[PDB]
RNA sequence: CCAUCGACCGAUCCUGAUGUGUUCGGAUGGAUUUGAGUAAGAGCAUAGCUGUUGGGACCCGAAAGAUGGUGAACUAUGCCUG
RNA sequence: GGCGAAAGACUAAUCGAACCAUCUAGUAGCUGGUUCCUGCCGAAGUUUCCCUCAGGAUAGCAGAAGCUCGUAUCAGUUUUAUGAGGUAAAGCGAAUGAUUAGAAGUCUUGGGCUUAACUUAUUCUCAAACUUUAAAUAUGUAAGAAGUCCUUGUUGCUUAAUUGAACGUGGACAAUUGAAUGAAGAGCUUUUAGUGGGCCAUUUUUGGUAAGCAGAACUGGCGAUGCGGGAUGA
RNA sequence: UGAUGGUCAGAAAGUGAUGUUGACACAAUGUGAUUUCUGCCCAGUGCUCUGAAUGUCAAAGUGAAGAAAUUCAACCAAGCGCGGGUAAACGGCGGGAGUAACUAUGACUCUCUUAAGGUAGCCAAAUGCCUCGUCAUCUAAUUAGUGACGCGCAUGAAUGGAU
RNA sequence: CCUAAGGGGGACUCAUGGAGAACAGAAAUCUCCAGUAGAACAAAAGGGUAAAAGUCCCCUUGAUUUUGAUUUUCAGUGUGAAUACAAACCAUGAAAGUGUGGCCUAUCGAUCCUUUAGUCCCUCGGAAUUUGAGGCUAGAGGUGCCAGAAAAGUUACCACAGGGAUAACUGGCUUGUGGCAGUCAAGCGUUCAUAGCGACAUUGCUUUUUGAUUCUUCGAUGUCGGCUCUUCCUAUCAUACCGAAGCAGAAUUCGGUAAGCGUUGGAUUGUUCACCCACUAAUAGGGAACGUGAGCUGGGUUUAGACCGUCGUGAGACAGGUUAGUUU
RNA sequence: GGUUGCGGCCAUAUCUAGCAGAAAGCACCGUUCCCCGUUCGAUCAACCGUAGUUAAGCUGCUAAGAGCAAUACCGAGUAGUGUAGUGGGAGACCAUACGCGAAACUAUUGUGCUGCAAUCU
RNA sequence: GCGGGGUGGAGCAGCCUGGUAGCUCGUCGGGCUCAUAACCCGAAGGUCGUCGGUUCAAAUCCGGCCCCCGCAACCA
RNA sequence: AACAUGUUCUU
RNA sequence: GCGGGGUGGAGCAGCCUGGUAGCUCGUCGGGCUCAUAACCCGAAGGUCGUCGGUUCAAAUCCGGCCCCCGCAACCA
């Protein structure tokens, strides 16, 4: 999968509400905070005696993930997220396919 | 493992007729459909958009909706111990008018005309159709038609 | 050890015909949910205007 | 070894030919279908005698091979090799399958029984209807009884019942003997090796007239 | 009571008047959206059969698990005296 | 816990973890039992999901209570009109694939007058996963009042439009209101039981040498059912 | 294991057993009289030693930022990792080709390869499938016995070998 | 898997064959003709496609935004996928049009938790500010046992609830396999198919082999062999009487009626089986719940002890070997 | 009746091989300043209708023509098939009763029809 | 039912992760030696078991088939 | 530093 | 019941897939030596163990008669 770095699509920002130029980057999840309620609950439940109190997933089966594109409008700086189909290789702004050239093995 | 995909089993049903491949004749696109029309559903394998499911292939139904390039058709489907009303969106390539209805509307017109003729004449006519009745009595002449006797023939081999 | 019958439709039509097979009831006016939104929108106004006109002519 | 023929006698299964879907199929035991003087002219062997199946069954290629050898050998011994033309008229295209259960003591330890029982190719058979010709021989009228006995011997090599029928037609042609003599004397037949070609009243008239120069247009 | 087209209240999307703690306000008009709503109340209480869930839960039935006690008059091993 | 010159031995007829009381009527998708009569109705072993496969939920089949009405339009059926289909059969000098035999050419193409190939007209035989053709049985739809015709109202939809589309006002057409036969009437709702091992026969049909074997299709049965016959027998 | 100890006990204790003891002792294992012997392997799993030099490493402590909760950074014990030893610790202990003046066989050679490639012995043995192995002896006749033979499915050295 | 292999427009025509052009030939590139698709279209197979859906050129991002309706699977729930509209905003084209990913039929994922985008909107409940936290809408991180527990063995020391819904005997169906008998007649048999044999084929029978199956029995039908004893079958080894011969005699071989009568003693082995020694008229084969354990025996198998080899880190395993093991 | 433009059904229209064709139309045909596209004015573009030609396209006719289409005292009431029986047969299978009913084969016939507009010896 | 092997005359790499067949010994030519071995300088030699498939490209990636050596075949 | 070998039988 | 095999004097090809049997060791001759050994040059040597069938054509396929060497042959 090669996806270009810029994309003219619809913008939902109240300033635009039209097709505008967007900057394309790949989404990456942030660091899990230690103060999210789910994590404060988990740490309290894990303290003391009793061992592991929650399940731990083991049977992984997927070999890929879904790629999320982060599109930022160059005008109002509103973002949009757009997920792609599963792929093993992804790059932004790779060099386009040239059609009809001799391979130089 | 078993396979029950959307077009499974349609190898022959969705084939085009022999020497009938290629472009659709434009008469298919010039027909006019109205809500209440009765239509036969026949999938055209060369038009992949707006296709019927194989269940509705060869079914007849009522038009209930008319859009840019397609009609909505109502079909009754036996599901268990009752019928379910189904609504199928079909591009016009997969649809055709039903001819029995045109015949029936013709009969409506003829019945009205005959009734009016009788009313102007001063009498009453019968408009109900009738099944074929047993034949009446008749006399058969034998002029140049003397009964000719036939017999069963003996067995012969020809191998 | 637990091999058993896999599938049959035996006795299934017999069960279906005890109380079926019933056609859905037909009505004079169908529901316009699922009809083209532009047609349905204008049909609303056409019915509204017709009632207003009949309510008018009946006065005179 | 080979199972007895009763295990594959009747047409119980759909035809199962060699194809893209069963490739590992052995050759039939019968390889030769035309014996005797197979280059003889149509007018040389006016008499046709058929061996006809009276069973709807399967004939193994082994039976076809044995019957062919028997009939050919007897007729060649009595009347010589050039006095007849024998044609096996069925070809074994149906593959026979086998499951191959072990015959040693304690096989039940080793094998799985009726689990996954789809069989391996085992042999080839020909599927014959009731009234289907199995073998055919054309010879001269004076060689009737020799060929009849030759086919009589070949019958015992086949399961079930078969009939030996003397045909009314000229050789292997579809014409009765009188019809063939009429077509011949009218210039409407020419030889084409072991067979003939008949006159057509269709198509290009110039080519028809050239091809049968002795044709009596009537 | 039923089929159907509307109207009203709340959620959602849009619009955005006189005005203003100039960032609030939200008049007015829209939208194949959404609600266990409105549109001249129907409920509350007692009782009965049937059905449901927790209870020993239709009756009898484990192999187990736990808490607190009683045994070396048999027998195992050491020690003491015969 | 002990004790074991070691057998998991012995530890009061108890030992691969004593005895006693209590928690304790421990839990059991499993086995057994489950107490009066008559009357009326009367099943299922199938669908989907489930660490589901000796179990549940879910839909179906069954009972009960009725309710709104009173011949309205309904039917495991025919007739008439009109669709769909690729099985049976058929076919292979028709496409694809398989397949026996000569013959005439071609030698410009490779061998030894040939030997094979190639081309042409022929010839024998085939296909669950081939096919031009193509049944029988089975299958969709229609046979009017919610209809037909005439005039012209509504609209923000539609047309170049005074065009249409959808829904209407007013007028007309009456028991042949537009085939047959039947109809202990039609419509509607709530609620809940059991069941979720099936099995047999004719026909179609898959695996298997075959089986009172294993697995599907439609219908009828047994299960749940006695009675006359088949001596006897679901 | 030299007592500020080893091995073991106890909920704890100003608590115990060995211990009225001290390496000719106590504690923990393996093998199993005598005779004759006890081969090679520390790559694996263990056990053990070394830490001046050293990647990672908790809580506390330290520094920075912030209004602060907090965040970030450095530093950082043992352990891990790095390096050495140890088989009477657990255990382990090879293939493919060619070659001598009849033939056969292969002392000899080539090659791949391990941590090491089963040594001394012993054997169809209570351990050998094939197998009732082959030869001999024993008998009229022996799937039995015994003696031999040994490319030994899968013998073998204190998981002790042979006597 | 693909920024094109998605969208729009345009131009062109593919496999293959024939005939021609320096190096050049079977295969280089150039020319013309024939060419219904015999090509190509990411990937299985089927369907579809020729002024295209294929090849090449040009421009693009509709692979976008909002939320409803529908089809398949179906409970007419979820998930996946798909269809036709409405309202926006765009691409392309002269234009009609076409486009909401890939020509169609597969290519995928709840609750809780975390994380991101949006409104920057709601809440932190004595009142406020700024941090922090919590909500609402839409995605991502994953459950492949794919409607979605967090999970290694061994028991030959064993337990319980059950199961003939299910294996290990007999019996029943079947008869492949085992065993026995026919039909034909290529050959063998000094000549001669059939005295005696008999290939290639082919029809059967039996239930003394072994399977296949799972109908009966798991609140139990005692599970090898031998010993003992009776009886039955005939597919006859001997004995009686006969027919045939490649029957001179002697001997032998093929066959018929025949089950009346007999069919043994021993070495090795737990053995059935096997194998020798020997006698004999002959040393036939089978059944009776694979006859026969309240008739025995207990060598074997198959509880608990113990040894070895190979395997296993280990507990332990082993249609591998070995020794000891209550028969009511 | 011919022809052109736009068509409907989409071979009775297609294919091969000959021949013929007045009027108009269509066509080939001439040219390259301009818009435009090419390696090439060949195709595409534009200009003239002026210099020519029915040679080709196109139309029709011919062929015991190939293909296609249609019919049938052709094959055949055959193959197949619904229903029935305590029918026949060891069975494979077969007949009968009440119904439905092919394909190949054979023979014969045909070879576009037509809508809207314009135009013509 | 599985698993590995198949590459110059011999024993082995290269596979994996496509674009070149590498190593030792051997064979052949010349040299050194009286000669031979050793040693020195040179040269040949595997279309990758086989039939297909895909790929622009096959020893390699994807199936069938052939040969060689092995593991598993348990509860009664 | 390296350096192995020389068919049989005589005249 | 099977599994291989029977080709010169002896070890092996040729078979898979019909037409075309070769090398190796060993014997019969010559070359070299003073004569041998070795070494080299040549030459003969198997109609395929046997009987059958298929075939235009069989070492090659399909049966039978022998010999060679083995793999498999209750049980509870
Ligand atoms: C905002 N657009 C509205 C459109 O939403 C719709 O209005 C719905 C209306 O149909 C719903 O009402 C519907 O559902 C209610 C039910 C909830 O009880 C019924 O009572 C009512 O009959 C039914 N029509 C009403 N609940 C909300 C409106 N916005 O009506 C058409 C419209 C005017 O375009
Ligand atoms: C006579 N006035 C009536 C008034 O009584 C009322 O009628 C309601 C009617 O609207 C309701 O019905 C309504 O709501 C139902 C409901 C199931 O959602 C809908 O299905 C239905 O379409 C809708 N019309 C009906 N259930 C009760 C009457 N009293 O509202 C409508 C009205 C015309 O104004
Ligand atoms: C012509 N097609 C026939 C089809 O009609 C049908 O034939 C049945 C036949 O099989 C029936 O016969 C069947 O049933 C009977 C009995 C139990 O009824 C049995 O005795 C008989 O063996 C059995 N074949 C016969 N009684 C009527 C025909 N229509 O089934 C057989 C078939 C060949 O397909
Ligand atoms: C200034 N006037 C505003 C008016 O614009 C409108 O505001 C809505 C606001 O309510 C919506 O927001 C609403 O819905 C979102 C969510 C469900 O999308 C919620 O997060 C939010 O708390 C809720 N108020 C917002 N998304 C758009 C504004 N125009 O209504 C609220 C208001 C205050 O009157
Ligand atoms: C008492 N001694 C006898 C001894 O005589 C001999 O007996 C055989 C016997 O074994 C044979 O029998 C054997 O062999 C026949 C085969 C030949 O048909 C088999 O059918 C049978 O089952 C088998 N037991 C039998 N046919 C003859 C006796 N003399 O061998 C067995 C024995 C027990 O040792
Ligand atoms: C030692 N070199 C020899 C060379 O001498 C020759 O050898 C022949 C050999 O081929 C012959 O061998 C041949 O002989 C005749 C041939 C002449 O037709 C054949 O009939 C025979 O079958 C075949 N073996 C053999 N008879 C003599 C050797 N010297 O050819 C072979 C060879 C190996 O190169
Ligand atoms: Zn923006």
């Amino acid at each position: 999968v090669n996806v270009p770095k810029t994309r003219k699509t619809y913008c939902k920002g109240k300033e635009c509400r039209k097709h505008t130029q967007h900057k394309v980057t790949q989404y990456k999840a942030g660091k899990a905070s230690l103060f999210a309620q789910g994590k404060r609950r988990y740490d309290r439940k894990q303290s003391g005696y009793g061992g592991q109190t929650k399940q731990i997933f083991h049977k992984k089966a997927k070999t890929t993930k879904k790629v999320v594109l982060r599109l930022e409008c160059v005008v109002c700086k509103t973002k949009a997220q757009l997920p792609l189909k599963r792929c093993k290789h992804f790059e932004l702004g790779g060099d386009k396919k040239q059609k009809g050239q001799a391979l130089q093995f | 493992g078993k396979s029950r995909g959307y077009r499974s089993g349609t190898r022959y049903a969705f084939q085009r007729d022999f020497k009938k491949h290629g472009a659709i004749p434009l008469s298919t696109y010039l027909k006019v459909y109205k809500v209440g029309d009765i239509v036969d559903i026949k999938a055209n394998g060369s038009i992949q958009k707006g296709m019927p499911h194989k269940y509705y292939h060869g079914k007849t139904g009522i038009v209930y909706n008319v859009t840019k390039s397609s009609v909505g058709v109502i079909i009754n489907k036996v599901v268990g111990n009752r019928y379910i009303e189904k609504r199928v969106n079909l591009r016009v390539e997969h649809v055709k008018h039903s001819a029995c209805r045109q015949e029936f509307l013709n009969r409506v017109k003829s019945n009205a005309a005959k009734k009016r003729e009788a009313k102007a004449n001063g009498e009453t006519v019968y408009l109900k159709r009738q099944a074929a009745k047993p034949r009446g009595s008749r006399i058969i002449s034998t002029e140049g038609n003397i009964p000719q006797t036939l017999a069963p023939v003996a067995y012969e081999t020809f191998i | 050890m637990a091999k058993s019958k896999n599938h049959t439709a035996h006795n299934q039509t017999r069960k279906a015909h005890r109380n079926g097979i019933k056609k859905p009831k037909t009505y004079k006016y169908p529901s316009l949910k699922g009809v083209d939104a532009k047609f349905k929108r204008n049909h609303r106004y056409a019915l509204h205007g017709t009632a207003k006109a009949l309510a008018k002519a009946r006065a005179e | 070894a080979r199972r007895p023929a009763r295990c594959y006698r009747y047409c119980k299964n759909k035809p199962y030919p060699k194809s893209r879907y069963n490739r590992a199929v052995p050759d039939a035991k019968i390889r030769i279908y035309d014996l005797g003087r197979k280059k003889a002219t149509v007018d040389e062997f006016p008499l046709c005698i058929h061996l006809v199946s009276n069973e709807l069954e399967q004939l193994s290629s082994e039976a076809l091979e044995a019957a062919r050898i028997c009939a050919n050998k007897y007729i060649t011994k009595v009347s010589g090799r050039d006095s007849f033309h024998l044609r096996v008229r069925v070809h074994p295209f149906h593959v026979l399958r086998i499951n191959k259960m072990l015959s040693c003591a304690g096989a039940d330890r080793l094998q799985q029984g009726m689990r996954g029982a789809w069989g391996k190719p085992h042999g080839l058979a020909a599927r014959v209807s009731i009234g289907q010709i199995i073998m055919s021989a054309r010879t001269k009228d004076s060689n009737k009884d020799v060929v009849i006995e030759g086919l009589r011997r070949a019958r015992y090599k086949f399961p079930g019942q078969q009939k030996i029928i003397i045909s009314k037609k000229w050789g292997f042609t579809p014409l009765n003997r009188d019809e063939y003599i009429a077509k011949k004397t009218n210039g409407e037949v020419i030889d084409d090796g072991a067979y003939v070609k008949f006159l057509s009243r269709k198509g290009n008239l110039e080519a028809n007239l050239q091809q049968f120069p002795n044709y009596q247009y009537s």
